[PDB]
This record gives structure tokens, sequence and C-alpha cells, in this order.
RNA sequence: GUUUGACCUCAAAUCAGGUAGGAGUACCCGCUGAAAAGCGGAGGAAAAGAAACCAACCGGGAUUGCCUUAGUAACGGCGAGUGAAGCGGCAAAAGCUCAAAUUUGAAAUCUGGUACCUUCGGUGCCCGAGUUGUAAUUUGGAGAGGG
């Protein structure tokens, strides 16, 4: 007696718009059904719904956004990784895996080799 | 190379020209802040061997103290006032009877140039934040006392430690 | 007080230089690291990643 | 105060060290090549040791450079001098026998 | 202001007292014609630009690229020379021909010891006004040091007559002027 | 000592190695110089033209002495 | 040329991109300090660490920690008592980077923007940074030039 996700997904942004304006009349037709009721099992499902449409747009507008923002080097801090503090900083594995060009030589010449004692 | 005159040139500080130079700056930096940044280091040489490399990334702050040191309050100063940066290290340049003067570099983690070049990636390591607050710089080091000799004995905070030796008592499962 | 400078180290003047540094080859051929990023150009344009 | 009631416990810790580390370094000892060296101090001055690393001059007289035998597994000590002759022969020994014994993987 | 205050300020306290004798040989300098003539000279010698440089260099790329790798000739490149440990660098062979130095470096210590170095070396120096103008001949901002070495046989007698031409305008006119301590009188 | 002879045959064992070959501009700088000169060096050695880089007395062999290996015995 | 322009300095930006703070704080490191408290700064450890060392020997060989040295040396109204270190045995072991003479036959170096791409990035182009020195090479155990 419920709202789908999958079924949302489908939905152009202007029918889940509708869809929202729909259910919170539905929610203020309920309220003054639920005034004069005890328990109404309706209101919970109904919130629910709202909740589901909202989820929906809500993520449409923000992969929408992550699309027109995919080519660029950059992205709103937001759409970024939350990770912690300071794993944002201090090293990417390219700034660690990073070395000097003579230390590059030095292990092109001389790398730590493979050896078994007692042969 | 020009160093080498830059040195020796500046070996000889009561000499005439450095002297005069000496009281035109002070007279000059006694018109500025007690911080600012310097666009160059005055003694570029003493930068060098004090590891300064002309890039982005490496920003020279000029202190006026005063008459814990002189120099390490110094360095406490402009690491107080540019948290971003990473102090690498500083020296002195001048002096009045009112004020010392010192030459501080300091480098940024953050810009790219640092971040990259692996001779000096090191200092984008979160353990480096603030050397000067606990005394790991040369100025640091020296009046923490630390070098092998025996010359050097158990000073201050070491002596806390072996007071702290004294004052822990080891045992193990089967008493000795 | 003051008193003009004195130009004894000046007037002797060295017909040699310091160093007896021995003369690098690099200095009378054409230049090497020139002919690195010539190549370097040459691979990119071959991979077509620079157009002429 | 303080007791060692880890004094069974670190152990096995170490062990797992030692055996971990040997994970990693599966045909190799978890030790390097270490000179066999005279002690100082006269109250051990007969007493033979092991030593940090060998010399420069000893392992080129055992046939090969020092940054090399760092790869090899064979410590070297610049700020060591080789002043006896038993102990530094002794040694060149050690190092040929060492030579001997290995198999290197291209 | 205050920076407006004080660069006003200075240059009256420099020569409101004695200044030593190691400086203000600095502004005792080249004429007006003669420092014309060697900018006429220098910009016959200007090196290559970057972009000139990466031009150049893709021209010869792209000729072996197609390969049509037409010859391996080229005599030498000519330049002015302006790296500051590099114009010192080429003192004490001696290769300086000719050295321009600026007058006003704000740290000055690092050029004081130019003038009685090419003085003892017995290099040609000539102190120029102002190390702008040094960097526009060089596509640097700044350069603050100019040496020049190696000339075609074209310019090679016009580099002579202006050797000449400035230690008769330089080395005679203010060298015991050069020994006396400068300044020193009040504003 | 099993598993330590089958170690010993891997170590034992050569791997496939390549040879370091020649560039084709400076094998055909070689090529050059082989028909310019010859096979004499002191005459090549004073070359100008063909040996800008003026290369050293005996790198001149061993660079030809390669490449007439690889082509043209 | 009363013009124009290089610089250099100093401002301003609802310019772009970043970063600092606070909490906790057993352990660590600095500062202050009584009869500990406090302050400041970090990390999973921190610190220290590759001798201007220790020795006096048939010499040893970064640092760290454990056992021993040892309640000894030494200090102390030599009173109260205070109180090491070398060596040895063990655990663990690892070494490296700058700053000095030119690449001068070509600043060869890098940030940033943009266009693409296989995106902890790559390539191209363009601004810049930089010779008041960014790269390569060389840190005494040498090393460099050549052959």
């Amino acid at each position: 007696a419920g709202v789908k996700a999958y079924e949302l997904r489908t939905k152009s942004k202007e029918q889940l718009a509708s869809q929202l304006v729909d259910l919170k009349k539905e929610l203020a037709e309920l309220k003054v059904q639920k005034l004069s009721r005890p328990s109404l099992p309706k209101i919970k499902t109904v919130r629910k719904s709202i909740a589901c449409v909202l989820t929906v747009i809500n993520e449409q507008q923000r992969e929408a956004v992550r699309q027109l923002y995919k080519g660029k080097k950059y992205q709103p801090k937001d759409l970024r990784a939350k990770k912690t503090r300071a794993l944002r900083r201090a090293l990417t594995k390219f700034e660690a895996s990073q070395v000097t060009e003579k230390q590059r030589k030095k292990q092109i010449a001389f790398p730590q080799r493979k050896y078994a004692i007692k042969a | 190379g020009a160093y080498k005159y830059l040195e020796e040139l500046q070996r000889k500080k009561q000499s005439d020209v450095l002297r005069f130079l000496q009281r035109v700056r002070v007279w000059e930096y006694r018109q500025k802040n007690v911080i600012h940044r310097a666009a160059r280091p005055t003694r570029p040489d003493k930068a060098r061997r004090l590891g300064y490399k002309a890039k982005q990334g490496f920003v020279i702050y000029r202190v006026r103290v005063r008459r814990r040191s002189l120099r390490a309050t110094a360095e406490e100063r402009v690491g107080r006032r540019a948290a971003n940066l990473r102090v690498l290290n500083s020296y002195w340049v001048n002096q009045d009877s009112t004020y010392k003067y010192f030459e501080v570099i300091l480098v940024d983690p953050q810009h790219k140039a640092i971040r990259r070049d692996a001779r000096y990636n090191w200092i984008c390591d979160p353990v480096h934040k603030h050397r000067e607050a606990r005394g790991l710089t040369a100025t640091g080091k020296k009046s923490r006392g630390i070098n092998k000799g025996h010359k050097f004995n158990n000073t201050k905070a070491g002596r806390r430690k072996t007071w702290k030796r004294q004052n822990t008592l080891s045992l193990w499962r089967y008493r000795k | 007080p003051y008193e003009p400078l004195i130009d004894w180290f000046t007037r002797h003047e060295e017909v040699m230089p310091l160093t007896a540094v021995p003369e690098p080859k690099r200095r009378f051929v054409p230049s090497k690291n020139e002919a690195k990023r010539v190549m370097k150009i040459v691979r990119a344009i071959r991979e077509g990643r620079i157009i002429p | 105060v303080k007791v060692h009631f880890d004094q069974a416990g670190k152990k096995v810790s170490r062990r797992n060290a030692r055996a971990t580390r040997a994970a990693k370094i599966a045909p190799r000892p978890l030790d390097l090549l270490r000179p066999v060296v005279r002690a100082p101090t006269v109250k051990y001055n007969r007493k033979v040791r092991a030593g940090r690393g060998f010399t420069l001059a000893e392992v080129k007289a055992a046939g090969l450079t020092a940054a090399y035998a760092r790869t090899i597994g064979i410590a070297v000590d610049h700020r060591r001098q080789n002043r006896n002759q038993e102990i530094f022969d002794a040694n060149v020994q050690r190092l040929k026998e060492y030579q001997s014994k290995i198999i290197v993987f291209p | 202001p205050e920076y407006v205050r004080v660069q006003r300020q200075k240059k009256i306290l420099s020569i409101r007292l004695k200044v030593p004798p190691t400086i203000a040989q600095f502004q005792y300098t080249l004429d007006r014609n003669t420092a014309a003539e060697t900018f006429k000279l220098f910009n016959k010698y200007r090196p290559e630009t970057a972009a000139e440089k990466k031009e150049r260099l893709t021209k010869e790329a792209a000729a072996v690229a197609e390969g049509k790798s037409k010859q391996d000739a080229s005599p030498k490149p000519y330049a002015v020379k302006y790296g500051l440990n590099h114009v010192v660098a080429l003192i004490e062979n001696k290769k300086a021909k000719l050295v321009l130095i600026a007058n006003d470096v704000d740290p000055i210590e690092l050029v004081v010891f130019l003038p009685a170095l090419c003085k003892k070396m017995g290099v040609p120096y000539a102190i120029v006004k102002g190390k702008a103008r040094l960097g526009t001949l060089v596509n640097q901002k700044t350069s603050a040091v100019a040496a020049l070495t190696e000339v075609r046989a074209e310019d090679e007698a016009a580099l002579a007559k202006l050797v000449s031409t400035i230690d008769a305008n330089f080395a005679d006119k203010y060298d015991e002027v050069k020994k006396h301590w400068g300044g020193g009188i009040l504003g | 000592t099993e598993v330590v002879k089958k170690l010993e045959e891997l170590a034992s064992r050569p791997v496939i190695r390549k040879e370091r070959s020649q560039s084709e501009r400076e094998e055909e700088w070689l090529e050059k110089l082989y028909k310019k000169h010859g096979d004499d060096y002191k005459k090549m050695f004073f070359d100008k033209k063909l040996n800008i880089y003026q290369q050293s007395e005996g790198d001149l062999k061993r660079r030809l002495l390669r490449w007439k290996k690889r082509n043209g015995i």
C-alpha cells in the first residue's frame, strides 16, 4: 500500500514534484482526519512516501550536478569524499611514491636482490 | 660561484661596509612591523646552507624581538602567526640595543611544488607540525643540547628523564 | 675617522685563473640536452600528440 | 613502579615479528652478514664478537662493491678501520664462504 | 601612507651618513651615449626566448619526424650571459670580455666584490644603471649582471673600441674618487 | 637439498635476455661514417662533418663493431 | 619627452584554489613552576638517530630499549644520603639528502589556467615563478673532467 523506490527512478522530475504535491495534500487531509482519529496507520505510510520522494528528487539533482561537473579538475566540497581529518591532507599516493631522480638511478643500478643462503 | 664571496664577506661583520648596511637596515626595519614578509633573503648564502630554495612554497619572514632564547622565541612568533606554513629554519641578520632581527624560512606543505619534489616532501608529514613549538628546530636542539659527547650529559629535560629513571622501578616475573 | 681605501691587492693583476679545472667536453660540441628535448618532441609527433 | 607481566607475551609477539618479517624475506635470512670482530678493553681483548659492518677495502678484497654488497645482505661499516691482519683475513674467508653458499635470482 | 613615507625617507638617511668607499662606486656610472651604444651592442646579442627556442625545436623535430635529416651543422649560439653565479663563473677563467653591473640591487652585498674582482682579474667591467634594463635585454624581469664572452667577427672590432671607450670613460674618470668616502652630507 | 636444488636450477636458469641494439639515426650516422672514411679511425676522428659530437677514439670503434655485428659483417 | 614604458614596492578584490583554530590528551616533546598544578605542540607512537663518538685496547663503530656494569665511580654541614657512564650479553638493525667550483653548445625546472585523455594522474597549449638560481651531477666512504 506504499510507494516503491524503483518506480520513482523512472519518472520525470515534474512527475516527482507533482507526486510530492499530492502527498503533501494527502498529509494535510490526514491531519484533519487524525485530529479526530486516535490511531491512523496511513499517515505513517505517507510520511515515508514523502521521504522517498524527497530521496529520489535530491538524488537526481545531485547526480545531474555530478554529470555537469564530471570533466572538470574540481568539484563542490559537499560532492567530494568525506573521509576524515588529514586523509584530505599531507599526501596522495603519487605524492608519496614520488622519488628523486638520483635514487631512481640508484635503484635501477642496484636493486634489492633475491638470494638464498646455504646452497 | 659567488656564494663563497658572500660567506667570507659575511664573516667580517664589524667591517665598515657591513656595519653601514646593518645600520641602514636596522632603521629601515624599525620603520616596519614586528613581523613582516621579506621579498628575498638578505643573506642568501646563509639561507642556502640552512636550506632555502627560490621557488613557490618558500616564504621568508623578518621578525623583530626584544633583547628560552631570543632566536627560538622569534621562531615561535612566526610559527604562531603563519600556522599553515611549516617553519624550516631561521638565522640572525641584524640587531639593535632595543631589538634583535631574525630572518626565518618557512615552508608551505600545501603548494604542489612542495608536495612533489621529493627532497622536501617530508615536511608535509603532520609529525612536522610546529617544530619550533617542540624545539625540533636547529636552535631548539641546541637549547635542548642534543648531540654526542661526554660534554653532553643529563641536562634539563633529560634530567627529569633520568629523574624518571630514579622515579620508576622495574620488576620481572621472576625477581632478580 | 675616515680615510680613502687602500688598493694594495687589486693593483697586482692575475694573468691566470684560480682553478685548474679541466674543460668539459660539452662546451665544444652541440648541446646534448637540447637534442634530448628534440627527440622528446620527435616521439610526441610520431605519436601525433604534437601537430607540425 | 613497573612489572614486566608481558615478558611471556612480548616474546611471542616478537617471534610473530620473527615470523612475519621472515614471510616477506622468504628465502633470505632475517639478519645481514656481519663481521667477526675482536673486542676492545683488555678485560675483553681476547674475546671476538659480532661487528657492525666490514669496510670498503675489505669488500673490495672480497671482490665486489659495497653498494652491491648491501643488496646481497652484507652489512658494511665505513667508519670502522681494519688494523689487525688476522681479523681482516678471517673476515675475508667469511665473505668468501658467504659468496659460496648464496644463489641469486636475476 | 607608510610605504611612501619610508621610500622617501630612504636615500635621505643614506646620503646623510658616510657611505663606505666600496659603495658609491655605484652611481659613478656610465654616461649617456656610451650606455646607449652598449645597449645597441647587447641587443645585437639578445639570448633566445623560450618561445623562439621551442619554435626552433619544433622545426627541427618536425624535420627529423619526416626525416629529412637535413644536415648536422650549427656554429654556436652566441648570447649575453646573465646568471650571477654564471657571470662570476665566466670570470676566474677569464672569459668575460665585458661585464655590465647594475647599480641598484637591494642586497648590494651580492654585487660589491665584482668591481674589485674584475679590477684584479683585469676584466673590463662597467657599472650600468638599472637592473630592469638588464632584464629587458635578457628576457628576465631583472638581471643585475651582464657578461658577454663570444662575439662574431662582424662585431669583434666594435667590441675592442667599446672596451677602450669604457676604460677611458670609467677607469680613468672615476678611479680616484672611487676611493673616497661618499655621502655624509645631511638632508 | 631438493628445494635447494630447485632454486639452484631457477637461479641457474638463464633469463630470456635481449641484446641492446642501436638506434636508427645513429646507426645511419655510423653508416655515413663507414662510407665516408671507410674503416680508419684517425681520419674520422678529425672529421668535422658527421662527427660534431666529436666522439671518443674507440667509442667510434665500439659503435662501429656493434653496427657491423648487427649489419654488414 | 610636460610624453611613454620598464621595473621595484605597497595596496585592493563577495577573484581562484588551499590551509590555521576547537575537542581529547594514557604515552611523547618543549616552556613555566611551587608547597604537582599550568601552558604550548604532535603522532600511533613521539623523541632520538647516522659521531667535531667512545676509547687507549689485539681497539670499537647511527640511534633506541632490556640484563649487567652498580648502589660502583663521583657528589654531598663527604651529614641526611644523592647517584652515573665506558665495556660485555641481547632485542632490533638501514641508511641517506643538502649547502662549495658553469649546462652555458642554448632554465634543460615547476605552480596555475584551459582542451582532451586510460584521472591519488597524463598529454598539449597558454599565462606565470625563476638566473638575487629552479633541474641533472657531486656530500669525503670523496668526487669531477677526460682517455
